[PDB]
């Protein structure tokens, strides 16, 4: 719509109409939502400084049941280089809700999680 | 049914009709564009050449040679510089 | 039915000067004199500077001139020519053929040249 | 900047012209400055 | 000031004889009488406009145009107005027009 | 439909409403120009992006200030392209029976659930944070305070992103 | 409008005059003859005798009437 | 080939070498018409000639719709005469040709799509915008308007030779890819 | 090339009342600039159409000639760029009409088709001449007829094409005639104002092209054609 405005703007300040199909540009939205998924760094790509990463990964078909664990992954907001115990405890109320087994081990023990089966 | 082949747009054909039936501005006598320069100047003090020309309907270059000749630019920091209708 | 017409436009001509006559301290008298006379009234040359070596190449100029002839005098809306004839969108006008005085709205001439 | 002081614009155009100098040669050696904009590679990723 | 068409007719030439008998005896300044026709060229203008709902037809043969501006001055000759009601058979007609 | 209606004036005043959206079947164009449906298997083989159409109705009134106001509706206007999560509602995949995903070349036993961007098979992990309009109070040891109360306020159907106070 | 173009008419028209060689001076009702401006108003005519005329740098105030300046003009 | 095309316009421009007075002209003039909103030129037309002619305040004149040299050139004179005659200095100076317009059919269709293959380096044809093929010669500098009904239209001739000259080498040409 | 900087963080980034001290310049090249939009305009208008972005390539290649040769330096760069994605379209033998273009430029027909005829003569290079069959997969599909109608199509305008039924005739509307000669015949049929909206065609253009091909019906469609009209019963218009 910002592009609608400043397209229609321009013809309506040099009094003639404007078309409305070529006041859209359709790559916003395509190209937008493309390369969020496609490279994972989540917002916009100029802005990628602030953009949070990992969101998007490419599904791991070694195994099936490696593809239905990555399809029920959970991401703990606090980031994978930062260390502290708390966030990677397995905390009492993850009963029923996150598998109590199923974590990576290394820098990742207890952020990245897997849902529990129901 | 989008982007539907057309040889030219609507607001196209509209626009160049419009500019057709105007017509483009002819370029009057010096005499009788003077009088009606400086009646302008009358409701307001300074003009811009902009917006003079539409009061005129002049081309820009016919006006802005006949008001090089008695009208003079005055510079102004806070905007641009503008013409000067008053000749001294 | 044009004389009725012509009465209408004479109220609306006297009405549309009485403030005229007001604004320049003129006497209402004169309005009713000048409707009374109005209504009366009506009713190998390789050298080629020279170019004497053509004439009669013209027409009579008095054709203008005299303008005795029937008059039409109105509006034009469109007017175009293909070539060969002049057409012409001639909106509401007025028209003195044979001193009878004709009124019309929309007009359609086409003409040959 | 060089054709600023030639062309002898003005002197804020050419303090403006120097901060930015500063700016590129301070970020060529240490684009980690504190407090300071980083300099981007035109796509995000700050230079090294 | 006006557009001034209707003053070269029957109509524009009878007002225009009458101002100047008045002027002849003093009765009206030469002022008022430009003003009287000033105002005439606009109530016949707007008369002719809004009062007038009839179409006419005419056809014939052009034999000299002119124009300047925006002023027309065909001359037509052998014209034949032909209208639903009647129809009326001119040897020469000169068509003015302006906008 | 939250979006504000775009008003233009620069006189004739324009005003732009989007009304509905629609979505297509994830579509795929040939070089000339044919479209045609995008099985999500040639869209793996060709890194193909597996996307339906998305279009809008929009109205657009015109106010002249001649008292005269014109309206035209530009039903489905090509607005762009969204991902499609396979085996999602509007997945071609959706509603098939598994006979039928046989003969797409499709695993019947695949879940779906993840989209294929240039023939990338793409899973969004869900991102864990902390709720949002809830007051949390909690206690800094070496902070200036004793006890900081935070709530993470957003706006209904996550507008505008969270204000924190 | 009103009150601040009559002037540049007369100025114009001065200055047209002087290029035909006419030094003479020429009263301000004078001009204004010549410049289709005998309907101009009573306090534009004051206002041109006390303060147009005499801070112009080309209006010279001689006998009374006023004149060109081709003194100050390089000639 | 039997077939010698028929001259249908020619361009003529001549300099009366004096200024005039466009609106003067037309007021005087007959068969003038000026509108400075629309061109800049005065348009006056003679039917004996049967010629339109554009006069620019410029002193110089354009004459169009002469079917001859002969005409072009005589009705350019009577143009002149006709502003001669309304006071203003008017003669008749580098009087030239500008453009001949000549037209003519070869008695039988054309395969156009032929032809552009063949001769791509001088033919264009494009039907959506004109449903003829336009074929630029280069040894005379002519444009020619090829269609499938067998006409052919020759334009941009400064001198009736290349009119004849070009259609001798087009027509061979066409006579390969006859229909 | 050259680098942006990024937005400030801390307070020694920000002036003395808020705004940034260091702000982006524009460096930009006049010539790269312009050629930088005409860029983003000829991916606007191909996405419009769903070009392929080989085609786009291909289009902005064009473009870069033509904007260095500078022959066509009077002429608008969206017109330029409109008729470069014309060109594209035809050099990589999936034509698009005039009007299609124009459809997706803000740049009419008739200023497409001149700047089309510049961009050849000064590239010193041809387009291959267009063909009925160059359109019917895209117009066919648009229509939603089945691939039996579109071949059928495919064969009458080609055939009537060599049968020289439509002498002078614009490929374009061959080739709508024959997608509603082929319509009509099977059981998806579509009306004249239908072919013509995707064709591009008025629906007397069609009319006229279809009169032309109607009297040899029979021959211009395939022997093994399954009429669900018989082709006597066809529309005689």
């Amino acid at each position: 719509l910002k592009e609608v405005r400043i397209y229609a703007q321009k013809f309506i300040d040099r009094g003639k109409d404007f078309n409305l199909e070529l006041a859209i540009k359709t790559r916003i939205i395509s190209d937008g939502l493309k390369y969020s998924l496609a490279t994972g760094n989540w917002g916009d790509q100029k802005k990628a400084h602030q953009a949070r990463a990992g969101v998007s990964q490419v599904l791991n078909r070694l195994t099936f049941a490696s593809t239905l664990s990555h399809l029920r992954r959970l991401n703990s907001p606090i980031g994978r280089d930062g260390k502290l115990a708390k966030p990677r405890q397995l905390h009492n109320t993850l009963w029923g809700m996150v598998c109590p087994a199923e974590t990576p081990e290394g820098h990742a023990v207890g952020l990245v999680k897997n849902l529990a089966l129901m | 049914t989008n982007y539907k082949p057309v040889a030219n747009h609507q607001y196209n054909i509209e626009y160049e009709r419009k500019k057709k039936e105007d017509g483009k501005r002819a370029r009057a006598d010096k005499q009788h564009v003077l009088d009606m320069l400086f009646s302008a100047f009358e409701k307001h003090q300074y003009y811009n050449l902009k917006d003079l020309v539409d009061i005129t309907k002049q081309p820009v270059v016919y006006l802005k040679e006949i008001l090089k000749e008695i009208g003079v630019q005055n510079v102004k920091g806070i905007h641009k510089n503008t013409w000067e209708l008053k000749p001294e | 039915t044009v004389p009725k017409l012509y009465r209408s436009v004479i109220e609306d001509v006297i009405n549309d000067v009485r403030d005229i006559f007001l604004d320049d301290g003129v006497d209402e008298q004169v309005l009713m004199e000048l409707k009374t006379l109005w209504e009366n009234k009506l009713m190998g040359q390789v050298e080629e500077e020279p170019l004497n070596s053509e004439d009669d190449v013209s027409d009579e100029e008095g054709q203008e001139l005299f303008d005795t002839e029937n008059v039409v005098v109105c509006q034009y809306d469109k007017i175009h020519r293909s070539k060969n004839k002049w057409k012409f969108h001639l909106k509401d006008g007025i028209m003195n053929l044979n001193g009878r005085d004709y009124i019309f709205s929309k007009a359609i001439g086409d003409a040959e040249w | 900047l060089r054709r600023n002081e030639q062309n002898g614009a003005a002197a804020h155009v050419i303090a403006e012209d120097v901060k930015l100098l500063q700016f590129h040669v301070a970020t060529m050696v240490d684009n980690e400055l504190p407090g300071l904009p980083r300099a981007m590679q035109k796509s995000g990723r700050p230079l090294k | 000031m006006a557009y001034q068409l209707y003053r070269n007719t029957t109509l524009g030439n009878s007002l225009q004889e009458s101002l100047d008998e008045l002027i002849q005896s003093q009765q009206i300044t030469p002022q008022l009488a430009l003003q009287v026709l000033l105002q005439f060229d606009k109530a016949i203008n707007a008369a002719l406009a809004q009062r007038v709902r009839n179409r006419v037809n005419f056809r014939g043969s052009l034999n000299t145009y002119r124009f300047c501006d925006n002023v027309w001055t065909f001359v037509l000759n052998d014209v034949e107005f032909r209208e639903v009601t009647e129809l009326i058979k001119v040897d020469k007609v000169k068509i003015v027009a302006c906008d | 439909e939250d979006a504000p209606p775009i008003d233009l004036q620069a006189p004739p005043r324009y005003l732009l409403k989007f009304e509905q959206i629609y979505l297509s079947k994830p579509t795929h164009w040939e070089r000339d120009g044919a479209p045609s449906p995008m099985m999500p298997n040639e869209a793996r083989l060709r890194n193909l992006t597996y996307s339906a159409p998305l279009y809008v109705d929009i109205t657009k009134t015109v106010i002249k200030e001649g008292e005269e106001q014109l309206q035209t509706q530009h039903q489905k206007t090509f607005i762009g392209k969204i991902p499609i999560m396979l085996r999602s509602t509007y997945c071609l995949l959706n509603g098939l029976t598994d006979r039928d995903l046989c003969e797409l070349n499709e695993c019947p036993l695949d879940p779906g659930g993840y989209f294929i961007i240039n023939g990338s098979e793409k899973v969004l992990i869900a991102q864990e944070k902390m709720a949002t309009n809830t007051v949390y109070v909690f206690a800094k040891k070496d902070s200036k305070y004793a006890y900081t109360g935070e709530c993470r306020s957003c706006l209904e159907n996550s507008s505008r992103p969270t204000s924190t106070i | 409008g009103y009150k601040f173009g009559v002037l540049a008419k007369i100025v114009n028209y001065m200055k047209t005059r002087h290029q035909r060689g006419d030094t003479h001076p020429l009263t301000l009702d004078e001009i204004l003859d010549e410049t289709q401006h005998l309907d101009i108003g009573l306090k534009q005519k004051q206002w041109l005798m006390t303060e147009a005329l005499v801070n112009n740098p080309k209006i010279e105030v001689i006998d009374g009437k006023y004149a060109f300046k081709p003194k100050y003009n390089v000639r | 080939s039997g077939i010698v095309p028929q001259l249908q316009n020619i361009v003529s421009t001549v300099n009366l070498g004096c200024k005039l007075d466009l609106k003067t002209i037309a007021l005087r003039a007959r068969n003038a018409e000026y509108n400075p909103k629309r061109f800049a030129a005065v348009i006056m037309r003679i039917r004996e000639p049967r010629t339109t002619a554009l006069i620019f305040s410029s002193g110089k004149m354009v004459c169009t719709g002469a079917k001859s040299e002969e005409q072009s050139r005589l009705a350019a004179r009577k143009y002149a005469r006709v502003v001669q005659k309304l006071g203003f200095p008017a003669k008749f100076l580098d009087f030239k040709i500008q453009n001949m317009v000549g037209s003519c059919d070869v008695k039988f269709p054309i395969r156009l799509e032929g032809l552009v293959l063949t001769h791509q380096q001088f033919s264009s044809y494009e039907p959506e915008l004109f449903p003829g093929l336009i074929y630029r010669m280069i040894k005379p500098r002519i444009v020619l308007l090829i269609f499938v009904s067998g006409k052919v239209v020759l334009t941009g001739a400064k001198v009736r030779a290349e009119i004849y000259e070009a259609f001798e080498n087009i027509y061979p040409i066409l006579k390969g890819f006859r229909k | 090339l050259s680098t942006m900087i990024g937005k400030g963080t801390g307070a020694a980034s920000f002036d003395e009342f808020g705004n940034s001290k260091y702000q982006n310049r524009r460096t930009m090249s006049s010539s790269d600039r312009a050629m930088m939009n005409a860029f983003k305009e000829i991916t606007t208008m191909a996405d419009r159409i769903n070009l392929p972005r080989n085609i786009v390539d291909r289009t902005n290649n064009l473009f870069k000639q033509v904007y260095e040769q500078k022959s066509l330096k009077g002429r608008a760069n969206d017109a330029i760029a409109s008729a470069c994605l014309y060109i594209a379209c035809r050099q990589e033998g999936v034509p698009r009409t005039f009007k299609e273009i124009c459809a997706v430029s803000r740049i009419s027909k008739k200023e497409i088709g001149r700047c089309f005829k510049l961009i050849l003569k000064a590239l010193e290079t041809s387009v291959d001449l267009i063909t009925t069959g160059d359109f019917m997969s895209r117009f066919c599909s648009n229509l939603c007829l089945p691939k039996q109608v579109q071949m059928a199509a495919t064969h009458i305008a080609r055939k009537a094409v060599e049968l020289d039924l439509v002498p002078g005739r614009s490929p374009i509307s061959v080739a709508a005639a024959a997608i509603y000669m082929a319509s009509q015949a099977s059981a998806e049929k579509r009306t004249q104002k239908e072919i013509g909206d995707i064709a591009g065609v008025a629906d007397v253009t069609i009319r006229q092209s279809y009169r032309l091909i109607y009297p040899r019906a029979p021959d211009l469609f395939p022997t093994d054609f399954k009429f669900d009209t018989p082709v006597d019963k066809l529309p005689q218009l």
